[PDB]
RNA sequence: GAGACCACCCGGCGCGGCGCUCCUGUACGGCGCAGAGCCCUGCGAUCGCCUGAGGGACGCGCCUGCAGAGCGCGG
RNA sequence: GACCGCAGCAGGACUCCGGGGUCAGCAGCCUCUAGCGCGGGAGCGAACGCGGCUCAGGGAAGUCGGCAAGCCGGCUCCGUAACCUCGGGAAAAGGAGUGGCUCUGACGGCCCGGGUCAGAACUGGAACGGACGCGGGGAUCCCGACUGUUUACUAGAAAC
């Protein structure tokens, strides 16, 4: 929903991302990113707000494992300047589970939550406790 | 004429390699003094030396009071530098000690 | 065979040859477009960049995420110390192409100007322009020359001096540049435009306004003989390569039987002549106001200078431009600046909430000596 | 202008300078430099440096 | 500010001082009824004060000191 | 330091005597004695090489293959699985401690010796095998039981 600035993207294909939503899923491998085009070499990048084609790890609850879903990562690493100057990273990446529609997989999103993927996303902007 | 002037030798090994410091000070003591002798002997006490390399091949110190005196004659004038030990290189500057 | 995976070339054939530029300074080469209707207005203008800086501003571009909200953005402040015209250069139309029709020099020439005339003024005889002040001083000898170039020409140009004594850098000999003179309604118009500007001093607050976007043009920062990975941007080849991995691997077929001069090879890299395009002016003030750079939120005088003065460049004295983003060339290095040729046409206004005067050397917290003082207090 | 202060090392960070993390237990730590980020990421005492007001105010040099 | 060498750009330069700003993190030493304890006025890792100290700087501003523009070569 | 390889050939030559400190050490790392300054020097501090470091976030997605590098490691103390020819596996895996000072116990001989092992306090930017030395680990599959040996100089193997 709407425009998204670029953020610098920290997570790259291969990445494991853990879950912030109480879906069962602890850790999501990222398998790609939502509208990338590619270029020869270049692994896909992601960054907060942005859709990513997840599996679930082996440690997640069965019937979620052993199927591609797609998620958003709301977490990231990385430190990335928005257009006021505010240079923000957070402690760990964490992605949220969520349909393209924007129907959240789960029914809360734990921990804080960036506010970039809050705007893009509007069911996530509801769930999370804090948008810092 | 007794020269007085500090040498920060930290500044003369800047852009050379740290085996090669104390050999390469001696050469900047050399050059610094010819540029305020006016005169191209050079010749430095072994005095000057010890305290060069007090602290090895290295770490040679950051700064070094010479009194250079320009004793010649026959055209052949020289300057012979010896090493002043001073507790402050604070407001320390060239002290020529009269001429002639 | 076929490459396989299709990907681009690497570099802008565009900018080959790359070689250090050969001409001194920037040239403006292209002058904007004369128009035939506007006041007569100057171009260009030499500035020396003199630092960077962070901008709080507030944006209204309609449309936009950031509209109704706060931005900080790169500044680059162009040092501009007021320039003089020394004299005034027409250029007929001639089926070659613009070739001059003659120059009239200023009765009085500055010794920065006569300066650049020479390798070594002290050792020169300083024989210029000495049977020319003679033939001028009374002055008609120019007018009648004017004269001529009223019928003779159809593009003018004011030859203009910068003074490097009110600049920190040590130049000491002028810069000379022909800033073209537009908009007039005729020829006769834009050379009596010029007479006034003659032997008198232009200050970038004529030439450029607030909000307009400039063009500026200087020479890049120079890396010495660069490899083709830093040079051309190719790839570092796979670290289990024998006689190196920071080299262009194939640089041909075995047909054509000469390497190509599109294949990426290693020479020098920067000290090349580049021209920005569309930097918008964010302000143009003069260092000597105190509350030159001031805004309403900070509550301080605020001049331009940062506190331990800017890096790499001194005193800033005179007046100043702040551009939008970056420049060509580093810091101490002459930067034309010319109207835009082509400006961007949705660019927001430009309205500064914040500037930083904090010191760039180092990491500053501190905008003002009196500010760091009362911090450390006893 | 608006400021904010490191959470560490307590010296106003000046606008566009200085980088925040927010912490899992959803709390914004504003950091004025990476020397006051790196000395919170290693655990070591804020009141065990001088130059943070934090022993400023143990010392009641500055409080 | 430019560089393999050259060329380029600038020139009475530079050296080493002094302020400013910044980096690190509170200098030696002296002081204490600090100090776990031990033992004789002795010992002691450390801690607090003088001290956001001292040390350093290749960025700035200045000279306050020495200096610095070849009848060198060619035209 | 003169032998033998065409050389004043980072090539190869058998013995004997072997100090101090840190240490389990004849290890590594500095040193006493004794030797000694090696087919030359100056500058500059390009590319590229050759050795060496560091790198945000991700982490093998790179590659024929995790090649190369990185991880691990000393000591003490817990805690150790399947499997097994019952010997092993096993240092399995998986953890916790470690510095300096100030003490307090143990241990002999007949007031005199050892300096190792415990147990404390107290202190330090949230640190201690602070250099150095010094396994990454697990799950399998195929061959060959094993320690051995092998194409001097492109195969060290499942071959002998």
């Amino acid at each position: 929903i709407g425009n998204k600035f670029r953020i610098s993207c920290g997570l790259p294909v291969g990445a494991v991302i853990n879950c912030a939503d109480n879906s069962g899923a602890k850790s999501l491998n990222m398998i790609a990113v939502k509208n990338w085009k590619g270029h020869l070499n270049r692994f896909p990048k992601a960054s907060v707000g942005d859709m990513v084609l997840i599996t679930v790890g082996r440690d997640g609850k069965p019937e979620l494992r052993r199927k591609v879903t797609p998620a958003v990562v709301v977490r990231q690493r990385k430190v990335w300047r928005r257009k006021d100057g505010v240079w923000i990273y957070f402690q760990d990446n964490a992605g949220v589970i969520i349909n393209p529609k924007g129907e959240l997989k789960g029914s809360s999103i734990t921990g804080p939550v960036a506010k970039e993927a809050a705007d893009r996303w509007p069911k996530i902007s509801t769930t999370a406790e804090c948008v810092h | 004429i007794v020269y007085e002037h500090t040498i920060r030798l930290n500044k003369a090994v800047r852009g050379k390699p740290s085996k090669k410091a104390a050999p390469i000070a001696i050469r900047a003591i050399r050059a610094q003094v010819e540029k305020l002798a006016k005169v191209e002997d050079v010749r430095l006490d072994p005095s000057v030396n010890v305290f060069v390399w007090s602290r090895g091949i290295r770490h040679v110190p950051r700064r070094i009071r010479l009194e250079v005196r320009l004793e010649g004659d026959d055209e052949h004038k020289f300057a012979y530098v010896i090493n002043k030990d001073v507790e402050n290189f604070k407001h320390l500057t060239t002290e020529k000690k009269g001429s002639e | 065979s076929h490459r396989k995976f299709s990907c681009c070339r690497k570099g802008n054939l565009g900018y080959l040859p790359r070689k250090r530029c050969t001409r001194g300074r920037g040239r403006c080469k292209t002058f904007p477009p004369d128009v035939q209707g506007a006041p007569i207005h100057l171009t260009a203008f030499l500035g020396y960049k003199a630092g960077c800086t962070h901008v709080m501003r507030f944006i209204d571009h309609r449309g936009s995420n950031l509209h109704n909200r706060q931005a900080i953005d790169q500044a680059t402040i162009i040092d501009a110390p007021p320039m003089i015209c020394t004299a005034i250069i027409g250029y007929a139309k001639t089926p070659k192409g613009l070739r001059a029709v003659t120059t009239v020099w200023a009765a009085h020439i500055a010794e920065p100007a006569m300066r650049r005339f020479y390798r070594n003024y002290f050792h020169a005889e300083k024989t210029a322009f000495s049977t020319y002040m003679k033939k001028a001083a009374d002055g008609t000898y120019i007018k009648e020359q004017l004269g001529r170039l009223k019928q003779h020409a159809d593009v003018i140009r004011i030859v203009a001096h910068t003074q490097p004594a009110l600049t920190p850098l040590k130049q000491k000999k002028a810069d000379i540049m022909e800033i073209q003179v537009n908009g007039g309604a005729n020829v006769a118009e834009k050379v009596d435009y010029a007479y006034a500007l003659m032997e008198k001093p232009i200050s970038i607050k004529d030439v450029f306004s607030v909000g307009a976007q400039i063009d500026t043009i200087s020479i890049t920062r120079g890396r010495g003989f660069e490899g083709v990975v830093t040079r051309w941007g190719v790839t570092r080849l796979p670290r289990k390569t024998r006689r190196g991995n920071r080299k262009v691997a194939c640089i041909g077929a075995w047909h054509p039987a000469n390497v190509q001069y599109t294949v990426a090879r290693a020479g020098q890299m920067g000290y090349f002549h580049r021209t920005d395009t569309n930097k918008q002016v964010f302000m143009i003030d003069t260092a000597e106001n105190p509350r030159c750079c001031t805004t309403e939120f900070d509550l301080t005088d605020k001049s331009i200078n940062p506190v331990g003065g800017f890096v790499n460049y001194g005193r800033v004295q005179g007046d100043f431009i702040m551009i939008k983003g970056t420049c060509p060339g580093p810091k101490r290095r002459p930067v034309v600046m010319r109207n835009a040729l082509l400006p961007h046409r949705n660019c927001p206004p430009v309205q500064l909430q914040w500037i930083s005067t904090a010191s760039k050397f180092g990491h500053g917290i501190f905008e003002t000596v009196e500010e760091r003082r009362q911090f450390y207090a006893k | 202008p608006r400021i904010e202060h490191c959470s560490f090392c307590s010296k106003p960070v000046y606008p566009g300078k200085g980088i925040c993390f927010v912490r899992n237990d959803s709390r914004v730590f504003r950091f004025c430099t990476s020397k006051c980020h790196r000395n919170f990421k290693m655990k070591r005492n804020p009141r065990k440096v001088r130059w943070t007001k934090t022993y400023r105010l143990l010392h009641n040099k500055d409080m």
